[PDB]
């Protein structure tokens, strides 16, 4: 039979049978109950609307993510969640498909070993497998080399493989990602007075990040432009009206990504955390990382950050190496389509972690050999 | 130079090659023909005594025995080249599957089409 | 690689190919059919192990075409 | 080469679905008499999907190349072929390795220049600026005259 | 048919067909396991990469020499090396050709028994013999005379011979050899601030040695200049930029030749071991070594060595002597086309060890008559 290729995400849940080139269904990762208190009677309003339902109802509920970074934080939400994605979105019974799912790296290890024991117990599934989220992306751009750039929206990590031998000591894992990015920018907003609090309106805030904001070329000429002439106010219509007009908030927001201190965060910028995990690793292999830095995951497709990242490593980096940058079009669902490729191969069709085999050594099996 | 007289060029040449193909097919079947015809070695069936005849068949049994053998350790040699174009196959494809290993999978289902049911 | 086993099963196929055959279970013709049998068996073995050869020569071409392109690639 | 039996194939069930499709929407007739005997171009319009258009330039050549001008019941087929996915893709590449082999049976190390001249003569097309351009050019991917396995094996496929 | 002239030494393997001018492979002597992970599945990631293929992917390998100081330490290394050289790198199955290996003078008995005893029962050749490594040196010279000095990469021996008759007990052998000048060279890079510590990074080192290392005709003289002004100031390119320069680091390098008091060592410089072998000779003959003094192996390819070696010798030698010093443009491969000759010779023919002979003895026949 074929596999399920799900991944969970935190913002998005993406799935989709093995061996297709886009996810089947893609929908948001929220599980919103009413708040108000419901005077109609037979309306047939249910307790909890999960899913893309719940963006279209989302003026009367209290949406929340049951992911928070990377780790799961609501196990009955996500169930929920997992539910109606094999039952609504796919109409396919878990008890006749393998499942794979994916987990970010340095990850605790308790949310994996649930993961394994619901998928055996409740949905009943005849074989899964946890891949990590950067690999299935190497995966996607048909390389076997390069260090891999995965910054979600939960959290950004960066993975570095050579020749298809991972090397664990240079995973730098950030928690920086599309969320803090919605928040930042929903509090740097207030600055015009556009005030947005409700739980429902961080994602109008959001849609205002996806549509309009874009990662500056050079950040203090653009500061100084965006300060004498009016060419950048873009204006955007709310879902009721009332247009507004974004000024040097469209570069202000994304532009936390390359310089964290701007939300407290002490870390260095995705620009020098990528040349630390490059100089962590062997001298003899530093080229090949050079030459094929992979971009993947949803919060990398701001207009114009494939080119400010080799700027900025190309000022970092010494002057002889070239700098490339992929950057492929498909970059949101190159997780997933890498997830597809693997459980589409042969040689992967036995590393399958059995039933059988979960009966006789329990969740922990997930750490062992069957990784 | 123009991309309509390449265009030509190559399917002749091509066309020439497959005919080619075919020719030297057709030539390695008539070689195999005359080499299976060349191998018989006929035998004067008639005239001996049906002992004589089963130790003739028996030394025609340890020939196709040895025979058989010969073949067996020539397709073990060719295994053993096969398992080392395998292995630069492998090698081969490590170099370019570095960016085209997952070029194979199953596309175009019905993402593309049923767009407007939801 | 390890001669005394792959010696081994050729010795094993040989034998079990030791199709030995016996006296009065036989007829005088069909000792000749059977004859005749193994000659077209064995002529079909040596066409199958001719192709083999080629196919093997072709293996030969992949090899050092294969080489000279990992030296190309140095 | 593949063509006659992309043809053949022709009968089957999603394409017969098309062709009937489309000349019941945009074969009909009644017009003011300009004869579309290039309606090829109109069909290519009204598919809804443009296939790759190496099918679309093989079919406005190679189709009446005598200059019939007109399309027929196999000349449908041949249409449809072109909108579907009725393409040999480039023939099986055992064929390429074969005729590599054939090739270097003096087993150059791969397909020597000469065996591209000699394969030209036997074709005997004309050398235009195409010609030896071509040969030298694959010979010379490396741009210093060894001509390598992969150098004709990319050259060769992509083709049927 | 062909005999296969075989020369393992210790840092590159050189082998190729009798008769010929120059080896037709020659290659690293050195096995490689993985040590990290590996992630990717189906990538085809053998599990020892030895010979040239791995100093390619010796970012993530661990690189060990299966030879030491001439004697062999590990024997299935030393095995996979000599299958890999006949196999793929000569392609000429073992069966069919007589092989010629070459061993340094003094080493272990057992040494060179288990090397016959492989080659006679792995291998299974019809014939193979064991020559001392100078004795070929001196036949490339075209000579029949003369005192050579042959320092390798393992061990630098120094063997006299007059008229073709070997003078065993002036033989000095003396354990000093490129590998412990690419270990000096890596630990007095370290007073620039360059650290190599890696396996993978002493090749790194041993290049540096090649491309830039030279011997001082004078030493104080260089020291005294080499700390004043600045014209000795060489740069080279990491392989991955980083340029570093490298001052009076040149020539104190392959100093340690002439002063093994550098390293620790007790015993006297390869100046000095070969006057003090002369002198053990007769009476008679010692005009004639000093008029032949041969060099061969790779490390006194050395810029400048055979003025200092002459020089130093002139000094210790009386006045009268001619002190000349024989260093052909191909001393790399002396041994090997000595070998090449020896191997081709007629009256030579009937020395090797038979596979009969072996039966009937043991595999102590090589200490033998057929030596
Ligand atoms: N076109 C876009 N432009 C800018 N940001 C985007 C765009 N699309 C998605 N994002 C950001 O990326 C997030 C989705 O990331 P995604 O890759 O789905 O995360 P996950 O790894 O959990 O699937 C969204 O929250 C959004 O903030
Ligand atoms: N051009 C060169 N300049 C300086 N040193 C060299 C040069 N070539 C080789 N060497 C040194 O000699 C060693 C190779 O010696 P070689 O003669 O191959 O040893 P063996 O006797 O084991 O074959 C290398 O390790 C290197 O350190
Ligand atoms: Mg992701
Ligand atoms: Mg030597």
């Amino acid at each position: 039979t074929t596999a399920l290729v799900c991944d969970n995400g935190s913002g998005l849940v993406k799935a989709g049978f093995a061996g297709d080139d886009a996810p089947r269904a893609v929908f948001p990762s929220i599980v919103g109950r009413p708040r108000h208190q419901g005077v109609m009677v037979g309306m047939g309003q249910k307790d909890s609307y999960v899913g893309d339902e719940a963006q279209s109802k989302r003026g009367i509920l209290t949406l929340k993510y049951p992911i928070e970074h990377g780790i799961i934080t609501n196990w009955d939400d996500m169930e929920k969640i997992w539910h109606h994605t094999f039952y609504n979105e796919l109409r396919v019974a878990p008890e006749e498909h393998p499942t794979l799912l994916t987990e970010a790296p340095l990850n605790p290890k308790a949310n994996r070993e649930k993961m394994t024991q619901i998928m055996f117990e409740t949905f009943n599934v005849p074989a899964m497998y946890v891949a990590i989220q950067a690999v299935l992306s190497l995966y996607a751009s048909g390389r076997t080399t390069g260090i891999v750039l995965d910054s979600g929206d939960g959290v950004t990590h960066n993975v570095p493989i050579y020749e298809g031998y991972a090397l664990p000591h240079a995973i730098m894992r950030l928690d920086l990602a599309g969320r803090d990015l919605t928040d930042y920018l929903m509090k740097i907003l207030t600055e015009r007075g556009y005030s947005f609090v409700t739980t429902a309106e961080r994602e109008i805030v959001r849609d205002i990040k996806e549509k309009l904001c874009y990662v500056a070329l050079d950040f203090e000429n653009e500061m100084a432009t965006a300060a004498s002439s009016s060419s950048l106010e873009k204006s955007y219509e709310l879902p009721d009206g009332q247009v507004i007009t974004i000024g040097n908030e469209r570069f202000r927001c994304p532009e936390t990504l390359f310089q964290p201190s701007f939300i407290g965060m002490e870390s260095a910028g995705i620009h020098e955390t990528t040349y630390n995990s490059i100089m962590k690793c062997d001298i003899d292999i530093r080229k090949d990382l050079y030459a094929n830095n992979v971009l993947s995951g949803g919060t990398t497709m701001y207009p114009g950050i494939a080119d400010r990242m080799q700027k900025e490593i190309t000022a970092l980096a010494p002057s002889t190496m070239k700098i490339k940058i992929i950057a492929p079009p498909e970059r949101k669902y190159s997780v997933w389509i890498g997830g597809s490729i693997l459980a589409s191969l042969s040689t992967f069709q036995q590393m399958w972690i059995s039933k059988q085999e979960y009966d006789e050594a329990g969740p922990s099996i997930v750490h062992r050999k069957c990784f | 130079i123009s991309a309509s007289r390449k265009l030509q060029l190559k399917t002749l040449m091509l066309q020439i090659a497959k005919q080619e193909m075919e020719r030297e097919a057709e030539e390695r079947r008539g070689e195999k023909g005359r080499v299976l015809r060349t191998r018989c070695q006929p035998l004067e069936l008639d005239g001996l005594g049906f002992e004589e005849l089963q130790d003739l068949c028996r030394q025609l049994h340890a020939r196709v025995d040895k025979v058989d053998e010969e073949r067996y350790d020539v397709e073990a040699k060719v295994t053993k080249n096969i398992t080392e174009i395998a292995d630069l196959t492998q090698k081969i494809y490590d170099l370019r599957g570095k960016f085209k290993r997952p070029t194979l999978r199953r596309v175009r289902i019905s993402a593309d089409a049923m767009m407007q049911a939801l | 690689g390890k001669r005394q086993t792959e010696r081994e099963k050729k010795k094993k196929i040989l034998a079990e190919r030791r199709k030995a055959l016996a006296i009065d279970h036989l007829n005088e013709d069909q000792l000749r059919e059977k004859a005749k049998e193994l000659w077209q068996s064995i002529h079909n073995l040596e066409a199958e192990k001719f192709d083999l050869q080629e196919k093997f020569k072709q293996q030969k071409y992949e090899i050092n075409v294969l080489r000279n392109r990992i030296n190309d690639n140095q | 080469d593949d063509i006659y039996k992309a043809a053949v194939e022709q009968l089957t069930e999603e394409q017969k679905n098309e062709f009937k499709a489309a000349f019941d929407i945009f074969v009909l007739g009644a017009e003011d008499g300009c004869i579309s005997t290039k309606e090829l171009g109109k069909v290519m319009r009204m598919l809804g999907q443009n296939p790759t258009p190496e099918e679309l330039q093989e079919m406005i050549d190679e189709v009446d190349e005598d200059g019939s001008g007109t399309v027929d019941f196999d000349e449908f087929l041949v249409m449809m072929v072109r909108c579907m996915k009725d393409d040999s893709k480039g023939k099986s590449e055992e064929e390429l390795s074969d005729l590599f082999r054939m090739f270097d049976k003096n087993a150059d190390g791969y397909i020597d220049l000469d065996e591209l001249k000699m394969m030209l003569q036997a074709t005997g097309e004309t050398i235009t600026e195409d010609d030896i351009e071509e040969l030298m050019k694959d010979g010379d991917k490396n741009n210093d005259g060894r001509i390598d396995y992969d150098e004709f094996l990319e050259f060769m496929k992509g083709v049927e």
